[PDB]
């Protein structure tokens, strides 16, 4: 009972079923090719190695196609035209969906490592390049006294490209989290019980306030 | 807060979703992995909700008349005769009863009994569930089928229940016992 989830059930099946139907094609054209034409009473045959076969097989799967290699049996090239309408929907298909599974994976994972002697402040609610410029803005502001207070958001979306490089023109003091205020775990990942305070801030041009609140 | 009280007042309360319930208490030391049955809130009696039922269905199956007991008990006696009365769409029909039906006014009834006084004290005082069980029943035809425990034994009002403990396990004088009566 190894596979436990549903996204690494359907990994190991896609790797597991493309790597050993390729496998299993490399080995058949590998005997079609070296035993040469029945027809032709075996003397049309072309020695390939297994490994040859397999590295031709990749290449036009993907519809590469060098023709440094080539099947020239009748048997291997109509073998050849079998596998190019089974194996180019495989490839065309398994390649975005593996891309899909490992690009899933959370970006901000992790937890607060909480330094020696610097205060810090758990922020939430509605995080966005607005809200969280215009709070840093105000909060880091060079007008104000100089402490050492880092900031840590926690969040349960990815954040956008305009919000990535503000946290990272901010990377010595602000840092993020995926996660949620909602989950004991995420609570635990910022140390919210080692922090001065919680913030939590509201989406005020929403649709409903009472349901923001 | 009330005047001459808070966490005193005794509450239970229906969850349409289970894990809400790490919120319904503090003093808590909740987790989300952990299923409702073994939660501080379901264990001391102050939540319920729908998904301890559904094993009624396999149980069902298993032993019709388990399912009937059951009923008997929680519904404090809605038998099919009555589930008939009402299916005739007439409402609840209902008046002065012959003696006949009225013998039926001595089903038993789950109750709830404190060692704290009256004859039970005894085994209150430092006694044995067995002891106490064999007691009740031989006495007073009172069948003994749980504890309801404080849980902070050195604070809160909080208690647990235990189903069915041991022969030999320790009473405490705080203790109140589940028990099935017939007055
Ligand atoms: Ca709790
Ligand atoms: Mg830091």
């Amino acid at each position: 009972n190894v596979l436990k989830t549903s996204t690494l059930i359907r990994l190991v099946q896609l790797v597991v079923s493309f790597v050993s139907l390729w496998l299993t094609a490399a080995g058949f054209l590998h005997l079609l090719e070296n035993s040469g034409d029945p027809f032709f009473d075996f003397g049309n045959a072309q020695h390939l190695t297994y490994w040859e076969c397999l590295y031709f097989l990749m290449v036009t799967m993907s519809t590469v196609g060098f023709g440094d290699i080539f099947a020239t049996t009748v048997l291997g090239r109509t073998f050849v035209v079998i596998f190019i309408m089974i194996f180019i929907g495989l490839f065309a298909s398994f390649i975005p969906e593996i891309a899909e599974i490992l690009g899933k994976r959370q970006k901000y994972g992790g937890s607060y490592k909480k330094e020696r002697g610097k205060r810090h402040v758990v922020v939430c609610g509605y995080i966005t390049f607005d809200s969280v410029s215009n709070f840093l803005k105000d909060f880091l502001h060079k007008d104000r006294e100089d402490v050492d207070v880092e900031i840590v958001f926690l969040h349960k979306g990815l954040p956008g490209l305009e919000l990535e490089g503000l946290l990272k023109r901010h990377f010595t003091q602000v840092e993020y989290f995926w996660g949620s205020v909602m989950d004991a775990n995420d609570l635990e990942r910022v140390k919210i019980q080692e922090a001065d305070a919680c913030l939590v801030l509201a989406n005020k041009y929403c649709q409903d306030p009472d349901q923001e609140d | 807060t009330f005047d001459d009280a808070g966490a005193n007042v005794p509450l239970i309360t229906e969850l349409a979703n289970d894990s809400n319930v790490q919120f319904l208490d503090q003093d808590d030391d909740d987790d989300p992995d952990t299923e409702l049955y073994m939660t501080q809130p379901f264990a001391c009696g102050t939540a319920f909700a729908v998904s301890v039922l559904d094993s009624l269905m396999s149980t069902s199956y298993f032993n019709d008349n388990a399912l009937t007991l059951i009923r008997t008990l929680i519904t404090g006696g809605a038998t099919p005769e009555l589930e008939q009365i009402l299916a005739e769409g007439a409402g609840m029909r209902g008046g002065y009863c012959s003696p006949a039906v009225l013998a039926n006014r001595d089903r038993c009834r789950v109750a709830q009994i404190s060692l704290f006084d009256g004859p039970l004290a005894q085994f209150g005082q430092g006694g044995h569930y067995g002891e106490l069980f064999v007691y009740a029943l031989r006495h007073f035809g009172i069948l003994c089928i749980g504890l309801y425990r404080f849980r902070d034994t050195n604070p809160s009002s909080k208690r647990y229940v235990i189903t069915n403990p041991p022969e030999d396990f320790p009473l405490l004088p705080t203790d109140q016992v589940y028990v099935l009566t017939y007055k």
